[PDB]
DNA sequence: CGGGTTTTTGTTAAGGGCTGTATCACTGTGTAAGACAGGCCAGATC
DNA sequence: GATCTGGCCTGTCTTA
DNA sequence: CTGGATCTGGCCTGTCTTA
DNA sequence: CGGGTTTTTGTCTGGCTTCACACTTGATTTGCATCACTGTGTAAGACAGGCCAGATCCAG
DNA sequence: CACAGTGATACAGCCCTTAACAAAAACCCG
DNA sequence: CACAGTGATGCAAATCAAGTGTGAAGCCAGACAAAAACCCG
């Protein structure tokens, strides 16, 4: 409506929106555990994992009638830090300390 | 049109105690029609008939569709103002030109339930069971055919001035055969007509049960127990489910009505019928059901469905005599509301009005649902502003002017 | 509280074994009300559970329970013991709003009633409610009416129907016991915002479980 | 480093009109089963 | 042959 | 004079119809 | 029913703008089509039938 | 001391006008 | 023959360039017509 009666674009089409998406979302930023996690893959690029990690659905095994959806959780914190960087450089800078110091920062979650 | 909404939550605050429940109020315009030269000409017609965007509203209440007394004390204003207007005529000006105006008023926006209680007949479960003809519910087990449209307003209020009268004094069941089931006093002049909605859900509800029922072989077991039944209801949700890809709903509802008319459902369903007379009764049923809908669902029948149209009447005399052959085991005796008027009342109606299914009441229930929509989105959370902020809201979507803004494409 | 129960290794909540930090049981948490620690980690529950699967000891079942303290599943997450905050607001709301329908009715009074007598008192109360407080009635209870149900004004709302008059000081005294002891368990920062409800936090607790073991011993009595 | 000269910048009062923000009274999300004490009949019994 | 025991039930309270 | 066979009234209760 | 008095405008006229105006062709960006479901239809009333209760009639 | 809304109303705030004065920031010359 | 949406997924159509020299529609100096809508004649 907005870009047939103004005679422009204001805004962007769906496609930019999607593809500007993928940054915010999990499974698009870099990262490295120095301690390897114990049976947890290193890969850096998956996004949203099956719920039912690969339960056996076949006939003779438990039935199956639930369906779920979910992230990595390294990869959730990840996206997660990396979304408050400007937060977290700002408490650094208004708290009288150099923004390139890059001392064990520790982090508290609430499940 | 005009329906109840159950299931409508109360506020906190000061006010009066207001029930859980609501009743709407609207109107659509049809039609435009200029009389030039000799004959008739129409200016603009709907094209979307049911839609919900050309369903202004008028009237908003939070009260009960049963309490009588306040449904009428807030309804009567509009009723005197509809017939106070049913006799004039409007200047109004076009473009900087006075125009005329005259209208014809039509209300068919009303389920069953409603036109019985308002035009001051007995309940749906009476001995009398058709709105249009005085026929009982045993000859409409038998002729299924031959009926006429007899009901009227005027006829109504007449027939009440005599059962109040009661001018030659004869018992309460003679007063009553001669009344032919009226015990109040009509306030709403409405025309007879058939709810095409309500309707389709009966229908398909009533296969649904003649299906349950044929799973079970009963037209050889006249006894069943109860928990027969109830496993007879199960497995074929089972197997709707596991076929069909169906939900087992509690309530009908219009979407698994229309999923369910189909003929490779009765295919389906002939999986657990071991009999093969019955294969061929269900799939000639279901034929010529399927065959019949268009001639009261289509928006016009007159031009997409003409063959329908002009063989109705051998289809619906096959019909009767399908259910009275080989369904005798349910249907002697007894047999539906909707079965009735559609077998027995349809062609007459197209052939006054021109179409049912353009006189629906879907609008309506679109209308409910952004009601419940703007209700919790769209109005001030207080019961002294909520109806105001909603009426003007939904009136402003209801807009055509507005919508104008919107195909800037062509 | 429920799902704590679940995933921790306990049975339902209408057991004996009430607190998830504590392990007292229910007479001794209703004798008591004051003093009790937390022993409750983790690997305790684990430990528990071990104990209660290879019956070291040969126990039989009541022993055996009373030496697990009610443990008869295996954990599998590690929570924190604390407490939700909404829920204990939604429950004291509830136990308040059942005291003052007891409290209409002259329990304490009469230790006898029908079925219809409650009913009668319920109704009672929810029409005062309705014309004193813009407040309507509902089956379970929420979190603004707890909230809002939570005033003095309420309590003398309340008050206009009782004929008695210690039993309106009683429920003074309760409210306001109540109203010290909420905002040191509802901020965000109580030794930043409300240090003084927090010094005087414990003083409060002790009399608030003084008045209902002495003077509402109908209803909390063991 | 000042007069003579110049171009920018307020400053008062009263009224008009467009824009932004506080204020009012409220809501929707915290919603099914299990533990337990007391009463009670069927039945083995000494 | 009454006499407790056992299990069966059943209403109430505790989280939701 | 009494008891004794028996006969509708209405009530309550599933059941069918629309929502 | 038509002689004066003002708007309302293409025109001449050639010499000057900022604009207009032909193949590529590989990506690149929009714009439209396609596909499995959906929510609004959501509590009472009429009626037949079985059942005792107390009334209805019958007997020595 | 959950907290993000939710539409209408009132009022502060911030633009506008005229009207003479009055102060501020620079360059010729002495 | 309810219907106005729900999403992603895919394919089809516009574009868009950076190169390039020519072609074309206003704009101007006055200025007397060419109608054309007013007065009423
Ligand atoms: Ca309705
Ligand atoms: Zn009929
Ligand atoms: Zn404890």
């Amino acid at each position: 409506t907005v870009k047939a009666i103004t005679g422009r674009q204001i805004f962007q089409p769906l496609h930019a929106l999607r593809n500007a998406e993928k940054v915010l979302l999990p499974g698009y930023h870099p990262f490295e555990w120095q301690p390897p996690l114990k049976n947890v893959s290193s890969r850096t690029d998956v996004g949203i994992i099956d719920g039912l990690s690969g339960l056996a659905s076949s006939v003779d095994e438990y039935p199956v009638d639930t369906i779920a959806k979910r992230f990595r959780y390294d990869s959730a914190l990840v996206s997660a830090l990396m979304d408050m960087e400007e937060d977290i450089l700002e408490g650094m800078r208004s708290q009288d300390l150099d923004d390139y110091l890059n001392g064990p920062f520790t982090v508290v979650v609430k499940e | 049109s005009c329906d109840g909404m159950g299931d409508v939550s109360e506020k906190h605050g000061s006010g009066p105690a207001v029930p859980e429940k609501a009743v709407r109020f609207s109107f659509t315009v049809m039609r435009i029609t200029i009389e030039h030269g000799s004959q008739n000409v129409k200016v603009f017609e709907e094209p979307k008939p049911n839609s919900e965007l050309c369903c202004k509203p008028l009237c908003l209440m939070l009260a009960d569709e049963s309490d009588h007394e306040t449904l009428t004390a807030i309804l009567s204003p509009l009723i005197a103002e509809r017939e106070a207007m049913k006799s004039s005529e409007l200047t109004l000006e076009m473009g900087g030109i006075p125009r005329t105006f005259k209208f014809i008023f039509r209300g068919t926006g009303y389920d069953e339930k409603l036109v019985r209680e308002v035009e001051g007949l007995e309940a749906s479960g009476s001995v009398y069971i058709c709105t249009l003809c005085d026929t009982t519910r045993l000859e409409a087990s038998q002729n299924l055919v031959f009926h006429s449209i007899t009901r009227s307003h005027a006829e109504n209020l007449q027939r009440y001035e005599v059962w109040r009268s009661n001018p030659y004094h004869e018992s309460v069941e003679e007063l009553r055969d001669r009344v032919k089931g009226v015990s109040a006093k009509p306030f709403i002049e409405t025309v007879p007509s058939i709810d095409a909605l309500h309707c389709d859900i009966g229908n398909a509800a009533e296969f649904y049960k003649i299906f349950q029922l044929e799973i079970g072989e009963v037209y050889k077991h006249p006894n069943a127990s109860k928990e027969e039944r109830k496993r007879w209801q199960a497995t074929l949700d089972k197997h709707l489910r596991k076929r069909m890809n169906l939900k087992p709903i509690m309530r009908m509802n219009g979407n698994f009505a229309r999923k369910l008319m189909t003929q490779e459902t009765v295919d389906a369903v002939c999986e657990l019928i071991p009999s093969e007379e019955r294969h061929e009764a269900l799939r000639e049923l279901m034929d010529l059901y399927l065959k019949m809908k268009p001639v009261w669902r289509s928006s016009c029948p007159a031009k997409e469905c003409p063959e329908s149209l002009c063989q109705y009447s051998f289809n619906s005399q096959r019909f009767a005599e399908l259910l009275s052959t080989k369904f005798k085991y349910r249907y002697e005796g007894k047999i539906t509301n909707y079965f009735h008027k559609t077998l027995a009342h349809v062609p007459e109606i197209i052939e006054r009005d021109g179409s049912i299914g353009a006189w629906a009441s879907e609008g309506n229930q679109s209308g409910n649902k952004l009601f419940r929509r703007f209700r919790k989105m769209n109005a001030r959370q207080s019961k002294c502003y909520e109806m105001e902020d909603v009426l003007k809201h939904h009136w402003l979507y209801t807009s055509k002017y507005l919508q104008k803004f919107m195909n800037a494409h062509n």
